[PDB]
C-alpha cells in the first residue's frame, strides 16, 4: 500500500473526527460497528484507515504501521509522544485531566496511593507538587478505586464531572486540559508530504 | 537472554565489525588525526564536567572502592577528547580521533542500541568554516570506501541563528521553550498563532516556513535581524557547508535552522547524517565548545554500518587429516610453509585435532593428491 | 585525574594498540578461529553463572531501568564465549577468538591496570593435550610475530594433582584452604609443621618441596598417589608439554603443582607466561569447564612497552602554494594526496599558516609545477 | 565453445536480466515512452538508411530467400524508431522505448559483447534542452532504482562546437581530420604546434586546453566565436544539462568537448555514462537527426547492469515425495491450494517426480509434520 | 603498486629512451641485461619499469597492465592503437616502413606475394595503391624472403638501407615515416594524471 494510514481513536474521538475528514478527501465507505473489518478504505483512493484502540494510536504512528493518526492528548503525555510529530490541536472530544477522591473524605498521614490509567502522568503530576506517590496500575472503572480502598485518590479524564459524583466522588486538582491531536509519523512527514498536505490544510481550515 | 538494545555481533559480523573499525581508523589517521583511546571509566568530575541532563542520565554510575568516590561508564567520548586536549593541545589547531565502546542507561531510538561502537573525529583551536569542510572531506571519503547502496542524506542546521533571534527579540524562557517545542512538532498554525504576539514574531515564524531555503532566508528577515553580523555569517557558514557538499561529493543536503536538538552544547553550524529512511541519524555532528577554544567533530555506531556493508567471502579451509599424518617430517614442513603462505593471504587454514574436526562454514580442502597439495572447492 | 589503574593510551602508543589489537586478531583467525564480539554488559544471571567470589567482587554492578534488574560490566570474556558455544558450538570442536575491554573493580596485581584490552582463544570439544598444544604453537606464533627482545617464561601447573591428594586424604575445606594459603605463600616452614598432622600429609609437603622436578616427581610420591590414575596422567602432561616448549619454541619452562589460583575455574593444566620479570602474568592459560574447553587471554595493552613499530611519515602540504592553485591544480594535488594517504602517509591539508602535525617529518612542497616530498 | 563475445547467461543471471529487462521497460512506459519491438531482421534498405559506415561494417548480411533481397541483423535499433516515427509519429512530440537483441559483426571494445541487450528510449519532435533534461530524468529514475553500489560518472560533450568553428575558420577535410586525430589522442603539443599556423587556431587549442571549464569556456574563444549564435547556444545547454545533473541528481559530470565519436550521427549535446573505472561507456545518448526532425535518446547494454546489481536470494522449495503420495485426494487438493499461494509469492515449488527429484540450489523443503505442512530450511 | 606502470621496448628503442627517462625522475638501478628480472625499480619510488618485446607494448597498455608506454609507430599501426592515446612522437628510434624487392629484378605478372611482420599494415599499404596481394606472415630475417622465391617483395622498417643492400635488395616504396611513441592507457590518463603530468612535461620540454 503506497498511499497514506489513517490510525484512528476507536471510541468518543471517533465521533468528533468524521465531521473533519468529511471535509478533507476522507469518508468511511462502511461503519465501525456493524463490520468486522480492521481496515477500512475511504472516499480517497490514497487514504485508509485503521480503528484502533485509543490507546494504540500513538504505537502504530511512531512504528510506521500508519503514517499519521487521531489521538488524545492524555494517550500521548502518558504513552510519551517521543518519536512522532505533534502537527495540531484538533480541539475536540475536549476533556481534563483530574486528580478526584471521596466526597470530604480527609487526606491520610501517609504516602497516598494513587490508582490510575496513567502511571506516567500521575507520578509526574504529584511530582511536580513535590509529592511522593504509590502508583497502582487499572484499565477501567477508576471510579470504584476508592469506594473499596484500593487507593486513596485517582487520576482519570473528567469532562462534566456527573460520573465521579454518580460514585460519591469529588475531583480535586485540575492537572491539564485534553484535546485530540493529529500526529504524524516522522519518516512519513518527510516521504509523503505531497499527499499530507492538502488533508492537513483541510483540518486546518475546519477550526 | 540479553539486555533490550545489547546484542552480540558474531562471527562473519564480528569479523566485518573489526574490518571496519580498524580500516575506518587508520583512514582518520591518514588524514592527520591523532589516534586517542581513553578509558571506559573515569571520576564524574572529569567525565561529566559541563555535561547536559541528557548525558547525565545517559550515564551509569559506578563507586571506586579505593577511593570510595563516584565514576561512572562513558556514554560519550569527546568530554573524554576535551579532557586530553587542555592537557596536550597547547593553543594552536590538534586533531584526535577515537573508536571505542560506550554504554547508554536508555536506547535513543525505537529498539536502538545501548552499547554503540562510537567512531569520531574533532578539530580543536579553528573558528573558520574550513575546519567544518575538512571534517567533511574525511566523514565523505571513509562513507565512500565502504562502498554502499544505501544512501547517505546530509541534513543541516546552524543553531545560532535562532539563538540570536532570541536575543535580538529579548525572549523570556517559557517563550524559548515554546517556541523550540512548537519547531520540533513542525506546529506551523500555532507557531503563526503564538509570532503575532512576539517581539519579532515574523522572524521566528520565517525559520520555520523559509528556513529550508537557504539562498534567500537572510533577505526574507527583519532588518535588525539582517544587522546582526552573527546572523549573516551563521546563514553564509550553511551556504558554503551545503555548496561543498553538493559539488565535492554529489550529497542530497537539506537544511533546517529550526533543528534544535542539543541547544545545550551545539554552538554554531550542526550536521545530521541519515542513512536511507532510518529515523536516527547514522552521523550526528557540529560545532561545540573545546574549554575561550573552538571545536567541531561527529561521530557515528561503527555497528549500524554493518547492515549496509559487505566484505568478498572468507576462504575457509581444512587440511586433511590422514593425509597430513601419512607425511614424512620434511614432507609436513613443506606443507607448514605452503599453510602460512595461505593464511598471510587471509586464507583461514584449520590444522586439525581429529578426522572429525571440520571448521564452520567449510568452502575448501587442502588435498594430496599426486604428491602435490592442493586447494579443491567442497 | 583518572582512578587509580586507569589511564588513557594516546597518540602513537593509541596507534600502536590499534594495530596489535588488529594483527593479533586476524591471524588467530587465519589459525581458524571463529571472531565472536560479545557485549560489554549482561544480566548477571547469565554474565556470572558459575562465578567464583573473585570474579564477582571483579564485576561493577549496574541496574537495568527497563527491566530493574541487575547488569554487570564485563571483568572477564570467557563466561560469555562458554554461553555463545552453548547456543551455537553444537557437539564437535568449536574455535572462538575476542578482543574487548574488561573492568575490573580492583586491580588484580599491585599497580595493575583496571581496564585491560583483553584478548584470546579458546578450543572446546576436544579432550586431547593436542588441543592445549596447539593453543601454545598458536600463542607463541603470535608472540614471535610482535619482534619482542623481551622473553617470555612460562610456568606449567596442574591442578587435578593437589584435588586427588585432597580426595585420598579425604580433607575438610579449612584443611584444604590452609594449604592453599601455605602453597600461595610458599610458607615451607609452616606447611612442613601442618603436613605432619595431616593424612598423607608428606605428599602435600612434596608437592611444594619438590613439585619443580617433574621428572622425578611421581617416585616421591607415597603408593596410594603413586596408584592414582589422575595423578600419574596429569604428571605425564606436565612433561609432555614442558617437553614440547623446549624443543619446538626453545623455550624456559618451570613446573609449579602449587599454583592453584583459579581453583574454581581450571579442571586440569595451567599456563602463566611471564613477560621478563614483571610479577603479574602476562598470559594465563588452561584447561576448564559435559564439554572440554581449553584457551588462553592476555592483556594487549602491556605489549605496548615491549613492541615497536616502523616510524611513521607525517607529511605537511604547504599552506600558501596549495592556496595558489586553480581548481584543476587543486583537484590533481587532492587526487595526489589520495595516494599518498593509501599508501599509509599521514597527510595534513593545512587550515592556517601556522597549522603544524605533531612529530612532522616531511613537507610536501612545490617546485615548478611538481609537489615533491622533503625531509624537514 | 561459443564465438568470442557471446556468451550464454544462465540460471540466476538469467532471472536477473529478464527481471532488469522488465522493471527497466515498464519504468520507460511509466514515464510516457511508447514501447515498439521491431524485428530482428529488415531489408538494408530501411535498416541501413543513412547509416554510418561503422554501422555498416557492424550489420551482418542475410539473403531474402522469398526475394533475393539483401537483409540485415539489426547492431541498432535506433534506425527501426525513426522508420516507425516517420509512419506513427506525426509532427508533434513522439516518445519511444525498446529493448531487444541487437547482433555486432565486432566486439566494441577489449573483450566485448557482440550480442547486447540493447535497451533505449528516445524523443522526437522537440528542438528544447528540456527533452534531454528528461531523458536525464528518466535514465536516472532507472539507475536509482536498480540499488547499485557501483558510481555512475558522466561525460558530456557537443559536437556544434567543433562543427561551428570549423564551419568559420573555413577548414578543409584533411586539417578537420588532423584535429579529430590530436584530440582523440589528447596530444596538446602537436596541437599547439598546428595551431599556430591554422585559422582562428587558438580556439581549436582553447577547446582542448580549456574546455572542461565550462564556466569560462565562451569568455576564452575569439570574438568572431563568441558572436555565433550555435555556439553560445550550445555552451549555455551544457551548463544546463551539468546543473541539473549536480543539483536534481548527486551525478559527478565532466565535460569535454573534443569528444567528437559519432561525428556523422550526433548533431549537438551528447552524453556517455561511465560505471566504475570500465572503459566503454554504460550509457551512450545525444542529439541526432529524426529525419527537419528534432530526435534525442539514449541506450544501454542491459547485460551489463548483471554483475552491478543483486535480487534477494531466491526460495527454491521441495515437496516431500513419500509424504505426498501418503495423501488422500481431499488431502492433496489442500497442499495443492497451499502451493499456488506460495507460487503466487515468487516461491519456487518443484512437484517431484521421483523420490530422487531434487532442484538445483534447495533451500527448503515442504514437510508434513503432524498434519501440518510447513517450510524447514535444509 | 599504486605507483605508474612503465613499459618499454627492450631492444633499439630502449638505448635512444634512457636519456629522456633521466631528464624526468626515472632512471633504472640495475641494467637489462645483465639482470634476469621483469620488474624494476627506479630513481623515482612512483614509477615502475617493464623491459617487454617491442611488439608487446600496446597489449601491456592497452590492457591497464602497463600505465603508459614507449613503443614504435611500426608496432603501433600493426597492431592498431584503438584504445590507447599516442600523446606524444618522441623522435626516437626514427627509420621507415618500405617495400623491398630483390635488385633490379622485374614484378612477375600475379597477385604480389608479401613476406612481412607488418601484415595489417602490407595489406593496408597495397590497398591504398589498389593492388591486391597474398600476405605471408614471418617474424624474423625479412631479407631472406625474396632470396629462396618465399616472396616477391617484403615490408620491413629500414634506416640507412645497408642490410637491404647486403643482401641484394633495394628499396621500392615509402610507406611511411616512423619514430617511437609515447602511449597511455585510457583509464590511467585520468585516474593517474597527477603522477603522469611531470612526466610528460618533461619528455615534451627533452625535445
Ligand atoms: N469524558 C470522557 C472523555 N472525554 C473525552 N475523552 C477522550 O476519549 C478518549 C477515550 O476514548 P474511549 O471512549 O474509548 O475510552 P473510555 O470510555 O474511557 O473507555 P472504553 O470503555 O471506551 O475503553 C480519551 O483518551 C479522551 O481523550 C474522554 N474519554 C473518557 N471519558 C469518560 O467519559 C465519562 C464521562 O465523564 P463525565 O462527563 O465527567 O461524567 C467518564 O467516565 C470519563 O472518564
Ligand atoms: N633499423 C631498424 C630500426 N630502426 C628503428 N627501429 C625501431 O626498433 C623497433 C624494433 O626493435 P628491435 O631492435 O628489438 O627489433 P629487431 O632488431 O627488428 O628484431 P630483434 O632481433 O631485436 O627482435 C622497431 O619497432 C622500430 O620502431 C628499428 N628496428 C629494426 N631495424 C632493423 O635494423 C637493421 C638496420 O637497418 P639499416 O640501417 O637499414 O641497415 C635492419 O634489419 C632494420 O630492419
Ligand atoms: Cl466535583
Ligand atoms: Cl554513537
Ligand atoms: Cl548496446
Ligand atoms: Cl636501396
Ligand atoms: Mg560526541
Ligand atoms: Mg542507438
Amino acid at each position: 500500500f503506497l498511499g497514506l494510514t489513517l490510525a484512528l481513536s476507536k471510541g468518543r474521538i471517533l465521533e468528533e473526527t468524521m465531521p473533519l475528514l468529511r471535509a478533507a478527501g476522507v469518508e468511511l465507505l462502511e461503519d465501525p460497528e456493524a463490520s468486522r473489518k480492521l481496515i477500512f478504505p475511504t472516499s480517497n483512493p490514497n487514504v485508509r484507515v485503521l480503528i484502533l484502540r485509543a490507546s494504540d494510536v500513538p504505537t502504530y504512528v511512531e512504528h510506521g504501521a500508519a503514517d499519521f493518526g487521531v489521538a488524545g492528548k492524555d494517550v500521548l503525555l502518558e504513552h510519551g509522544a517521543n518519536h512522532v510529530y505533534e502537527l495540531l490541536d484538533l480541539k475536540i472530544a475536549q476533556c481534563k485531566l483530574m486528580t478526584a477522591g471521596v466526597k470530604d473524605a480527609p487526606l491520610p498521614n501517609r504516602r497516598l496511593r494513587i490508582a490510575t490509567k496513567y502511571v506516567n502522568v500521575a507520578r509526574a503530576y504529584f511530582a511536580s507538587q513535590g509529592q511522593q506517590v504509590d502508583v497502582i496500575k487499572l484499565y477501567g472503572s477508576m471510579e470504584l478505586a476508592p469506594l473499596v480502598g484500593l487507593g486513596d485518590l485517582i487520576v482519570d479524564v473528567v469532562d462534566t464531572g456527573n460520573t465521579l459524583r454518580a460514585n460519591g466522588l469529588e475531583a480535586r486538582d485540575h492537572i491539564c486540559d485534553v484535546s485530540s491531536r493529529l500526529i504524524v509519523n516522522q519518516v512519513s512527514y518527510k516521504r509523503k508530504f505531497a499527499l499530507l498536505e492538502p488533508i492537513l490544510d483541510s483540518f486546518k481550515n475546519s477550526i | 537472554m540479553l539486555p533490550d538494545g545489547v546484542a552480540d555481533v558474531l562471527f562473519e559480523d564480528a569479523h566485518k565489525q573489526e574490518v571496519l573499525r580498524h580500516q575506518l581508523t587508520q583512514q582518520l589517521i591518514t588524514h592527520g588525526y591523532q589516534l586517542v583511546s581513553p578509558p571506559m571509566i573515569e571520576f564524574t568530575e572529569s567525565l561529566l564536567s559541563g555535561a547536559s541532563e541528557d548525558l547525565k542520565r545517559q550515564t551509569f554510575k559506578i563507586i571506586d572502592q579505593l577511593t570510595g568516590r563516584l565514576m561512572g561508564i562513558r556514554a560519550d567520548i569527546t568530554p573524554q577528547i576535551l579532557r586530553i586536549d587542555a592537557h596536550h593541545g597547547g593553543d594552536g589547531i590538534a586533531r584526535y580521533c577515537y573508536a571505542g565502546d560506550v554504554i547508554h542507561t536508555l536506547p535513543s531510538g525505537l529498539f536502538g542500541s545501548r552499547t554503540p561502537l562510537q567512531l569520531g573525529a574533532e578539530i580543536f583551536g579553528c573558528e573558520s568554516i574550513a575546519a567544518d569542510i575538512e571534517l567533511i572531506d574525511v566523514l565523505f571519503s571513509m562513507i565512500n570506501s565502504l562502498d554502499m547502496s544505501a544512501v547517505l542524506h546530509v541534513d543541516l542546521g546552524h543553531v545560532t541563528i535562532f539563538k540570536r533571534l532570541a536575543e535580538l527579540a529579548a525572549l523570556s524562557a517559557s517563550d524559548t521553550e515554546q517556541l523550540m517545542q512548537l519547531y520540533a512538532n513542525k506546529n506551523l498554525p500555532e507557531l503563526k498563532q503564538v509570532c503575532q504576539v512576539l517581539p519579532m514574531g515574523s522572524d521566528f515564524y520565517t525559520l520555520a516556513r523559509f528556513g529550508h531555503d537557504i539562498a534567500n532566508l537572510l533577505g526574507r528577515l527583519s532588518e535588525n535581524a539582517q544587522q546582526d553580523t552573527k546572523i549573516v555569517t551563521a546563514i553564509d557558514e550553511l551556504q558554503r557547508l551545503k555548496a561543498h557538499l553538493q559539488v565535492q561529493w554529489q550529497c542530497a543536503v537539506s537544511i533546517d535552522v529550526t533543528e534544535l536538538s542539543g541547544y545545550h552544547y551545539h554552538t554554531g553550524i550542526v550536521f545530521n547524517g541519515y542513512i536511507n529512511s532510518e529515523t536516527q541519524p547514522l552521523v550526528r555532528g557540529g560545532r561545540f565548545d573545546g574549554m575561550p577554544r573552538q571545536a567541531t567533530g561527529f561521530s557515528m555506531d561503527v555497528s549500524r554500518l554493518l547492515a549496509h556493508t559487505q566484505l568478498d567471502a572468507p576462504f575457509i579451509v581444512l587440511i586433511d587429516y590422514d593425509a597430513f599424518n601419512n607425511l614424512d617430517s620434511a614432507q609436513r614442513q613443506l606443507l607448514l610453509q605452503q599453510v602460512a603462505s595461505l593464511r598471510q593471504q587471509g586464507y583461514r587454514v584449520t590444522m586439525p585435532l581429529t578426522a572429525e574436526d571440520m571448521p564452520v562454514g567449510l568452502t575448501h580442502r587442502l588435498s594430496l593428491a599426486d604428491n602435490q597439495w592442493r586447494l579443491h572447492a567442497v
